[PDB]
RNA sequence: GUGGCCUAUCGAUCCUUUAGUCCCUCGGAAUUUGAGGCUAGAGGUGCCAGAAAAGUUACCACAGGGAUAACUGGCUUGUGG
RNA sequence: CCCUGAAAAUGGAUGGCGCUCAAGCGUGUUACCUAUACUCUACCGUCAGGGUUGAUAUGAUGCCCUGACGAGUAGGCAGGC
RNA sequence: AAAUAUGUAAGAAGUCCUUGUUACUUAAUUGAACGUGGACAUUUGAAUGAAGAGCUUUUAGUGGGCCAUUUUUGGUAAGCAGAACUGGCGAUGCGGGAUGAACCGAACGUAGAGUUAAGGUGCCGGAAUACACGCUCAUCAGACACCACAAAAGGUGUUAGU
RNA sequence: GAAUACUGCCAGCUGGGACUGAGGACUGCGACGUAAGUCAAGGAUGCUGGCAUAAUGGUUAUAUGCCGCCCGUCUUGAAACACGGACCAAGGAGUCUAACGUCUAUGCGAGUGUUUGGGUGUAAAACCCAUACGCGUAAUGAAAGUGAACGUAGGUUGGGGCCUCGCAAGAGGUGCACAAUCGACCGAUCCUGAUGUCUUCGGAUGGAUUUGAGUAAGAGCAUAGCUGUUGGGACCCGAAAGA
């Protein structure tokens, strides 16, 4: 709200806060990104290191759902399950009937491993497993299943 | 309504007053002040007046009968402050004065509704001025030209200085 | 310290004080320096609970700490607030202050003049 | 002279209690008597000017 | 006039009373003003001065950040105080039993510590148990682990991240960052 | 709450400093110096007339 | 001993080019040309932190400047007297 | 010390009047005069350190105790009209 | 070869005594670096002060300067131009220098009282036509720093002196 | 053999003058008194007089004493022989928006955001909601790609608070945040190159004065506010020009 701003507290201040000498004026050092190169290069070198020239290969036409992969770890592998059969499942850590997470229908493309779920078999359905994800499945008495 | 109201008031009892450390010790007069001393008034309507000084009263006033007989001045109290002592003395051991004092000379309680658009003395009081002024008379007498100066009013005359005077 | 006061001769006027000035000087105008804060002396007790670490229980142990420069005179005189005086009630005596002492002025070193000047400045 | 405090500390651990390892600045000269003996004060005033010219 | 030493008038720099106008949070910090005021244990001066702290100044402390903190020697039967809010955590699969006294609890991280066992304590019950601070445990969450920390600082060398919208490819990835490029940083 | 000079207000004088009453009773203040006959040295009195 | 006894003797982005890795990409799938990438040099900006640049206006215009000349005044007095 | 050396333009400047064993020049000793400076006190504000709940006679961003401090363009912030 | 200015140190993250690690080092059970365990008291290793000490974020205005003492360059010089240290003015009133940005004194909330600074005390004008020893008479005397200038040279004017 | 001057000391005495009277039950420190009390001892009381209204006082006009240059602005420097301003009323200049930085408040939190839309309604309000989508929970590389625990998620040094022993001083234990440091892990670069084999694929183990805007028991998402940033007429007014 207006009521607030400085601008009422400059009321009866010849300046408005902007000095006599400098003088507020319209664009003193140029509009935009003038002068990157030239007279605001110490603040380009200083802030934006990086930001002239070219790096890498162009890609034409590229669409982003080919590389849709969001990815997820061992450490939040056991959230897929609904809580309500996840204590159930925890206790008694069998084999025979160990749980299926379906990572895909989950929305993941890739398991990482991040690590140390609790000593107990699951199924891992993934289109893409980490071979450390793998590994620690394994030794929990998983298994991973490759889908598409 | 047409002003809010103040959220707290102030309380209306009266505080009451700490202890005071100041004791009412008699006052120490100065030294030329001693009974019999002859005074000149510098205030009042008996400006520059030559008067007796009788007795030191408990208000701190000076009992003076600069004699009525000679002067007119009748027993009354003055501030020691706008006396003047000088170095003329006369005897008082001859005088009774340990009736006069501050009720003696209450004056009245003069009423507020009591006024006056335009416009006597007590009786005790002349034969009390009559029987101190005998003896101060009697002594008086003795050493002469007391009578007329006493009669005599004090004043000024041009060149004096009452820095270097000798009262 | 000498070489302190030879530093900052020209804005000072020091020398050498004697018993009758200190005893002065801290009865008159002797603060001390509690939590930050200047409290009048004013009472032995001040003195023992801020100073009695250091067998100092009075304003007499204090002045003797200062006048005999005791084993604690560094927290006695750190724990007495910085003397306020007024000006010289008989003036400096000079015409012009900002000349030596020894040229006829009023800063350096006065020996036992410095007496007689904090005498009328309190 | 931390080896020195040391040795100090050590042997005030003794004998001589509070050794008073921390220096001190110089101090004011203490009291002293001046003898006349063979030394009678006798010197002379300022010199004349001369141009030695 | 006075040679001034230092700079007059200033403010001592730190919140003598919270910002918000929260009443609760009010009436927590009139309490701990009173236990701090009235005893002599630092635990309520330190508690005070934390009901005073901004948001960023009180990041939220994980039950696995209890838990572990619980793990130390000596500490499993004591109170856990966050003067903030307790988040639950997935990454852990036991909890131990245990009292955690703090502003808030999320939905999760209440449920996790009463299925544990233990119970989530307001800090006037916690003054109330413990007007001394008695066998408590004051856990203060990653203040530096914030996003905005990452761009403070930034320079050459100082290896910081630009305040940028878009990355990838393009984005401020070529001269200034490579020796190929110019130079690097 | 009002700072009162001891040097004078002798009450206060008295608060502080118990010993002002001794000091004052013995008047140590003038004490009378015992007295002593020694002479200075010819060779000091010939110094200081020296020209 | 990682150039010249030491203190000077030199050059970004884009583009071109060469060397290296024989590596990555050409996005429906491969092969071979071609092209594009990654690392390291060169081609040059001497106004040397690096625009691509001839005059004239006595026909002139605008924003300003006493931050700055052409007259008095002021300081100075070499020169002049 | 004084004098000569010593000439500029409207009428004029130990500030003026004037001053001559000075009211001039050198020096010395006192007294005296007065700044928004120093000392003490009151009051305003600011800052700091504290007290105050077996209900503080229901205001604890209130009430109170203590100490110090106060110039200000450009500018910042705060409380208010 | 000064003066002034300038680097470092004056301890606990320290010192000492035993013995642990290493792929470094040594001819070596030698070292180097970092350590376990033990000893050192209150002057824990000069003085003075310390107004709280450290740490971070963010953003305003500014990026024409000028003056004075001292050092100093160009110039005959300049109220000229250009540097060094510090203090100032700018951004600042107040008392004094009549007057004046910068000099002297002193820096400022609103008042009372006392005392002073620099400067003064014939009158203007508050305050000694004070006191004391001398000097000077100018037919163009002199009269307080910054500062509002004076020189070489000369005089049986007058004073003191060699 | 004295005296006096000069200088200095007294917790020696005492006279005159001026300004001030803050606080408001008690609490303290003292002093004098055998005690009882009293006191000049943590800030003024007592007695008395006049008037009770324009008398004091306020306002205003004037007089007197001393002081006081015209504001605004640019400027090292303005009263300036620098510029704007004869006078008065009314109007008259840092705004809104898109995106964003720091900070702060609020909700909920490994999530968070209902308001594109649907439902509903007392109808542009309020209330209710699915699927998606944005940002976040993973980085790194040009890319193909690969992708975060040796260990109580490590060691050392500090570290608030807590715990135990201590009247205390202090000594031990535990030590979050944070700071320094040595390590470990993920990606990039360079090197090494096991079993095996479509004999050219695969890339296990082990390294490095290299490198990243990483991990190492998550902090973020959303709304709002001041301040700051860019594009916009962009604080207001102003060209000579160009089309
Ligand atoms: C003189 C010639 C060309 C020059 C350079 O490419 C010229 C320009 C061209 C341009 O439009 N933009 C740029 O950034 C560079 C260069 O590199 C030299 C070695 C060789
Ligand atoms: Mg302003
Ligand atoms: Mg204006
Ligand atoms: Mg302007
Ligand atoms: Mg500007
Ligand atoms: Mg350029
Ligand atoms: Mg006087
Ligand atoms: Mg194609
Ligand atoms: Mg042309
Ligand atoms: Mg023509
Ligand atoms: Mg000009
Ligand atoms: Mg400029
Ligand atoms: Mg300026
Ligand atoms: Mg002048
Ligand atoms: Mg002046
Ligand atoms: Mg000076
Ligand atoms: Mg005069
Ligand atoms: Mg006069
Ligand atoms: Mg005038
Ligand atoms: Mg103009
Ligand atoms: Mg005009
Ligand atoms: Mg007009
Ligand atoms: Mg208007
Ligand atoms: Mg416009
Ligand atoms: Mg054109």
């Amino acid at each position: 709200p207006s009521r607030f701003t400085k601008t009422r507290k400059h009321r009866g201040h010849v300046s408005a806060g902007k000095g006599r000498i400098g003088k507020h004026r319209k664009h003193p050092g140029g509009r935009g990104m003038a002068g990157g190169q030239h007279h605001h290069r110490i603040n380009m070198d200083k802030y934006h290191p990086g930001y002239f020239g070219k790096v890498g290969m162009r890609y034409f036409h590229k669409q982003q759902a080919h590389f849709w992969k969001p990815v997820l770890n061992l450490d939040k592998l056991w959230t897929l399950i609904p809580e309500d059969k996840r204590d159930q499942y925890l206790k008694s850590a069998s084999k025979e009937t160990a749980p299926v997470i379906d990572t895909l229908a989950a929305g993941y493309g890739k398991i990482l491993g991040k690590g140390r779920i609790p000593n107990v078999p699951v199924i891992v359905k993934a289109r893409f497993v980490s071979k450390l994800a793998e590994e620690k499945i394994r030794a929990a008495g998983g298994v991973v299943e490759l889908i598409a | 309504s047409a002003q809010k109201a103040p959220k707290w008031y102030p309380s209306e009892d009266v505080a009451a007053l700490k202890k005071t450390r100041k004791a009412a010790r008699p006052q120490k007069l100065r030294a030329s002040l001693v009974p019999g001393t002859v005074l000149i008034l510098l205030a009042g309507r008996f400006r520059g007046k030559r008067v007796v000084y009788l007795k030191h009263l408990e208000d701190n006033t000076l009992l003076i009968s600069g004699p009525f007989k000679v002067n007119g001045v009748p027993l009354r109290r003055v501030n020691a402050r706008y006396v003047i002592a000088t170095s003329t003395k006369v005897s008082v051991e001859g005088v009774n004065v340990e009736k006069f004092n501050v009720e003696y000379f209450a004056k009245e309680k003069l009423t507020k509704k009591e006024k006056k658009e335009a416009k006597e003395i007590k009786a005790e009081r002349v034969e009390d001025q009559k029987v101190v002024d005998k003896a101060l008379i009697a002594e008086i007498k003795k050493t002469p030209l007391l009578k007329q100066y006493l009669s005599a009013s004090f004043s000024l005359k041009n060149g004096d200085k009452p820095h270097m005077l000798k009262f | 310290t000498l070489e302190l006061l030879k530093l900052i001769e020209p804005y000072v006027a020091y020398g050498y004080p004697s018993y009758s000035t200190i005893r002065q000087l801290v009865y008159k105008r002797g603060f001390g320096k509690i939590n930050k804060q200047r409290v009048p002396l004013s009472d032995n007790a001040i003195i023992e609970a801020n100073l009695g670490k250091y067998g100092i229980l009075s304003i007499d142990d204090l002045i003797h700490e200062i006048i005999t420069v005791g084993p604690h005179f560094k927290q006695a005189n750190n724990f007495l607030w910085p003397f306020k005086l007024s000006n010289p009630s008989g003036g400096w005596g000079v015409p012009r202050k900002f000349k030596h002492f020894i040229q006829g002025g009023s800063f350096g070193n006065r020996e036992e003049f410095i007496n007689k000047l904090v005498k009328s400045m309190n | 002279r931390v080896k020195a405090n040391a040795a100090k500390r050590a042997e005030a651990k003794a004998q001589g209690v509070a050794v008073q390892l921390k220096r001190q600045p110089a101090q004011p000269r203490e009291s002293r008597i001046v003898s006349t003996e063979g030394n009678v004060p006798q010197t002379l005033a300022p010199v004349p000017y001369e141009t030695f010219i | 006039g006075i040679d001034h030493t230092s700079k007059q008038h200033k403010r001592s720099g730190h919140r003598t009373a919270p910002k918000s106008d929260n009443v609760y949070l009010k009436l927590l910090v009139k309490l701990y003003t009173f236990l701090a005021r009235r005893t002599d244990a630092p635990f309520n001066k330190v508690v005070l001065k934390a009901l005073f702290l901004s948001k960023i100044n009180r990041p939220p402390v994980s039950v696995s950040r209890i838990a572990r903190a619980l793990k130390q020697e000596g500490a499993a039967n004591k109170t856990v105080v966050v003067v903030g809010t307790v988040t639950d955590d997935a990454r852990i699969f036991e909890f131990p039993k245990t009292t955690v006294a703090a502003l808030r609890f999320t939905a999760g991280a209440r449920a996790k510590i009463v299925k544990a066992g233990g119970e989530c304590i307001t800090l006037d019950q916690l003054a109330v148990r413990a007007p001394k601070g008695q066998n408590t445990l004051i856990l203060r969450g990653p203040r530096n682990s914030r996003e905005a920390v990452r761009h403070f600082g930034m320079g050459p060398h100082k290896g910081k991240a630009p305040r940028i919208l878009s990355t990838g490819r393009k984005f401020e990835r070529a001269r200034g960052r490579r020796r190929s490029k110019g130079f690097k940083v | 709450v009002l700072k009162k000079n001891p040097l004078k207000n002798k009450q206060v004088l008295l608060r502080l400093n118990p010993y002002a009453k001794v000091f004052a009773a013995e008047k140590l203040g003038s004490k009378k110096a015992e007295k002593t006959g020694t002479k200075p040295a010819a060779v000091f009195t010939e110094t200081l007339k020296h020209d």
